[PDB]
């Protein structure tokens, strides 16, 4: 019944950057909030425990304060290993622990545009009776970026699945695949597919599209 | 070094059951409570059950109560967690930590050593191979610079497929999305990889697909149109 | 009901600095992303700047990148682009634009009449 | 003269009555403490100061000469300014002593004796009758100036800087009290002696003093007084802080917790009062009134945690029995370390 409520849901900074990042407690939780790291395909490893120390073994760049029910994590200096993912949790009784939303630190770079394609459905798998439309977003950055269908100029949700690529190794740039799933029946009742991207990069929406 | 490890994470049907198991070595789990903590694949980490093994005291979630059953034996020095009626929303990894006893500085430290974490997903649909469709490279698509092929396989329902590019010879500019879950329960993964326009006609790309809970290996591959 | 206008522009010698201002009446800046673009004579429209909400970050392009930066004010409802070490391929029409999705999706839709800068 | 020799007789009087009741009491009580001890050196060196200063101020103006050897003239003003020096010198050792008393729950005073005792030496050179010799450049301004920094400059600023710090150590009560008193009591000696000082700079660098010599004079018999008025002992017989409210305020929580947790009806309230009291006792284990004390709050968490677990059992009577003992714990420890409010 004690929520904590990590504000950044996700923070972009460069090597050498000071980050801070804020939890607060629903209710007085005293000093038992910790903070812990975790990267993409690993177990959580404790940074900060009693909101004020530091694990021993962890690097001396990682800090925490408290004030009142607000507490903060602070790396002061910034490094390659640093980019992962951060929460907070209160340990105020055994069976009242609860971890907050988590905070994932990326790596700042430059606006590029997303680079638009669209794939139609093959002719292979339109004997299998469904049909599916590809639309392909390639080294964008930031991450946030949409995507929408316009089939005969109308707009369609609730088909569509969309998969993005983490950061990449080196250019750091994301990639989003959009998939749109009909039945064969529904295919062929249409003409002009195509997908309209926005981003924050780009003045005007990108529309790729074709007509069958 | 004291460490935890898991094990008895897999795949059941939903509604049925499934006993983890968390063995600890190198420190006794009558000093330590034990507790199972849970990740759902994109989401954060959810805490499940903890049990006492000193004074027998335990305790479970509102979402996991009167489903799992935590239990200890300190003769293995393992951490026993029975799962019944396992909804869909019990697909996630469970780490097992653990955690000191008041008074002092061991309660202080809270989550101080985890596990690796089982996978634990359930699902009603059964081992099949994935279907490889090619996305063409469209002509019209940026005649003259650049443009992209694919190879998109669409049901597959064990998750772990790999997709290479020529025999492994193409790296440069290949994106392999995450699969993901659509509606009838099995994974779609897409593969693109961005060529010069340049080398459509000359070069040659065949995609291969493998997946080894299936022993289905597929070679397909992309043309112009 | 939303309207939006820019000042600043004129002409700038060469390694110079310049600051120009854009306001938008009629809705907050706050929990809004505000954005700045280019617009060549002879090419098509640039990006060169964006802020988002408070402390979330600013990002810029790769030719404006340490040369370029946003300053953003809630409480006045104003943005401020610095432009410092000017180049004579800086000249160009400036507008400026408000990303309706709080998400930062992109959404640009209420532009402005932008302001000219020119070197030498 | 006859007016200002009444004066000083009117003074030495009442300044010898004052101190020597101040030590008779303070002898018939202690026939050994801090407080008691500091105040009767004050006393004592007080006493000094009338004895060997104001006595002799009398025996020169009553021929309007003096009468007796240089030696006597020597003597009779090192000892003067041995009195000066230790009066603010003790005041200081005083304020000190009343730093480390209320830092952590004689030799300064021997100390102070030292410096007034060795930084009168050269009185014995500069009179020789006992007209005062003179320096080439000037006599009076080197040795004025020296007295001015020695004996109130360097004294007060060293117990103002004293005083900050005590102030803040307090406010971070018989301790109060007795820093009250030594507050006071530097108070009343900076009023009474700074126009002296002054006049006398000014008479240094500018090239009427009767009646700064009695306002001068009438700190030696306002500080026993004003100690005997601020001490409750010594009356008798004649005839840290934000620490405290915070621990104040975590027990007033625990005690709402547990008139909430005798009221509960089912298992969710007891846990929910239970959460709050575990809140409450960290935070005032966190705070400083210390083994015993950790220890009690220890017990306090112990007990609350085995409460907690009742509860979830779902035994809300037997939870409730169970944290019917933190009443118990809270009499034992929680009302013994308030009750060291009366010293703060
Ligand atoms: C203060 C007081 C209270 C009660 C009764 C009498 C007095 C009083 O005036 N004493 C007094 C006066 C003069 C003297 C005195 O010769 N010297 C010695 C150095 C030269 C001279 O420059 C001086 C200046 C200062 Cl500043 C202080 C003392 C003195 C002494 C040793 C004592």
């Amino acid at each position: 019944d004690i929520q904590m409520t990590q504000s950044p849901s996700s923070l972009s900074a460069s090597v050498g950057d000071r980050v801070t990042i804020t939890c607060r407690a629903s209710q007085s939780v005293s000093s038992a909030v910790a903070w812990y790291q975790q990267k993409p395909g690993k177990a959580p490893k404790l940074l900060i425990y009693s909101a004020s120390s530091l694990y021993s073994g962890v690097p001396s760049r990682f800090s925490g304060s408290r004030s009142g029910t607000d507490f903060t994590l602070t790396i002061s200096s910034l490094q390659p290993e640093d980019f992962a993912t951060y929460y907070c949790q209160q340990y105020l009784y055994y069976s009242l622990v609860t971890f907050g939303q988590g905070t994932k630190v990326e790596i700042k770079r430059t606006v590029a545009a997303p680079s638009v394609f669209i794939f139609p459905p093959s002719d292979e798998q339109l004997k299998s009776g469904t049909a599916s439309v590809v639309c392909l977003l390639n080294n964008f950055y930031p991450r946030e970026a949409k995507v929408q269908w316009k089939v005969d100029n109308a707009l369609q949700s609730g088909n569509s699945q969309e998969s993005v690529t983490e950061q990449d190794s080196k250019d750091s740039t994301y990639s989003l695949s959009s998939t749109l799933t009909l039945s064969k029946a529904d295919y062929e009742k249409h003409k002009v597919y195509a997908c309209e991207v926005t981003h924050q990069g780009l003045s005007s929406p990108v529309t790729k599209s074709f007509n069958r | 070094e004291v460490q935890l490890v898991e094990s008895g994470g897999g795949l059941v049907q939903p509604g049925g059951s499934l006993r983890l198991s968390c063995a600890a070595s190198g420190f006794n789990v009558v000093d330590f409570s034990l507790h199972w903590v849970r990740q759902a694949p994109g989401k954060g980490l959810e805490w499940v059950a903890y049990i006492s093994s000193s004074s027998g005291s335990t305790s479970y979630a509102d979402s996991v109560k009167g489903r799992f059953t935590i239990s200890a034996d300190t003769s293995k020095n393992t951490a026993y967690l029975q799962m019944n009626s396992l909804r869909a929303e019990d697909t996630a990894v469970y780490y097992c930590a653990r955690w000191g006893y008041w008074p002092g500085e061991p309660w202080w430290k809270a989550f101080d050593y985890w596990g690796q974490g089982t996978l634990v997903t359930v699902s009603s649909a059964s081992t099949k191979g994935p279907s490889v469709f090619p996305l063409a490279p469209s002509s019209k698509s940026t005649s003259g610079g650049t443009a992209a092929l694919g190879c998109l396989v669409k049901d597959y329902f064990p998750e772990p497929v790999t997709v290479s590019w020529n025999s492994g010879a193409l790296t440069s500019g290949v994106h392999t999305f995450p699969a993901v879950l659509q509606s009838s329960g099995l994974y779609s993964l897409s593969s693109v990889v961005t060529v010069p326009s340049s080398s459509l006609g000359t070069q040659t790309y065949i995609c291969n697909v493998n997946h080894k809970p299936s022993n289905t290996k597929v070679d397909k591959k992309v043309e112009p149109k | 009901q939303v309207q939006l206008q820019e000042s600043g522009g004129g002409l700038v010698q060469p390694g110079g600095s310049l600051r120009l201002s854009c306001a938008a009446s009629g809705r907050t800046i706050s929990r809004y992303a505000m954005s700045w673009f280019r617009q060549a004579p002879g090419k098509e429209r640039e990006f060169v700047a964006v802020a988002r909400r408070s402390g979330d970050g600013a990002f810029y392009a790769d030719s404006v990148q340490g040369r370029f930066t946003v300053s953003r004010d809630d409480a006045k409802n104003t943005v401020y682009l610095q432009m410092n070490s000017l180049k004579p391929e800086d000249t160009a029409v400036y507008y400026c634009a408000i990303d309706s999705d709080t998400f930062y999706s992109g959404s640009y839709d209420y532009w402005g009449q932008g302001t000219q800068v020119t070197v030498s | 003269a006859r007016a200002e020799l009444a004066l000083l007789s009117i003074v030495f009087v009442a300044v010898a009555l004052s101190n020597g009741l101040v030590l008779a009491a303070l002898a018939r009580r202690g026939r050994w403490a801090p407080i008691h001890v500091f105040i009767g050196h004050l006393c004592l060196a007080d006493l000094a100061v009338a004895l060997f200063q104001v006595l002799p101020q009398l025996a020169w103006k009553a021929t309007d000469r003096f009468r007796g050897p240089d030696a006597l003239c020597r003597a009779v003003k090192y000892l003067q300014m041995v009195g000066m020096y230790a009066s603010s010198y003790m005041i200081l050792a005083m304020t000190l002593d009343r730093h480390r008393a209320i830092c952590r729950p004689n030799r300064p005073v021997l100390v102070a004796w030292a410096f007034s005792l060795l930084l009168s030496l050269p009185q014995l050179f500069i009179f020789a009758d006992c007209w005062a010799c003179f320096a080439e450049p000037w006599g009076r301004r080197t040795y004025v100036t020296w007295i001015a920094l020695m004996v109130f400059v360097a004294p007060t600023l060293g117990i103002a800087a004293c005083q900050v710090l005590i102030f803040r150590e307090i406010h971070a009560a018989a301790v109060a009290k007795t820093v009250r008193m030594t507050l006071v009591i530097v108070v009343v000696y900076v009023l009474c002696w700074a126009p002296f000082f002054l006049v006398q700079l000014w008479a240094a660098w500018d090239p009427p003093f009767v009646l700064l010599m009695l306002l001068a004079s009438l700190n030696s018999c306002t500080n026993p007084w004003i100690y005997a008025s601020f001490s409750s002992s010594v009356s008798s017989e004649l005839r840290a802080r934000r620490q405290l409210a915070d621990l104040e305020d975590n027990w007033e929580t625990l005690n709402d917790n547990l008139k909430v947790i005798e009221k509960a009806d089912n298992a969710a309230q007891v846990k929910d009062a239970l959460t709050k009291m575990r809140a409450a006792a960290l935070d005032a284990q966190k705070a400083t009134p210390m083994k015993d004390f950790r220890h009690g709050f220890d017990i306090l968490v112990g007990q609350i945690d085995d409460a907690l677990k009742l509860a979830n059992e779902g035994k809300v009577k037997e939870a409730q029995a169970a944290a019917e003992q933190l009443k118990t714990t809270r009499n034992a420890y929680i009302q013994k370390y308030l009750r060291a409010r009366s010293t703060l």
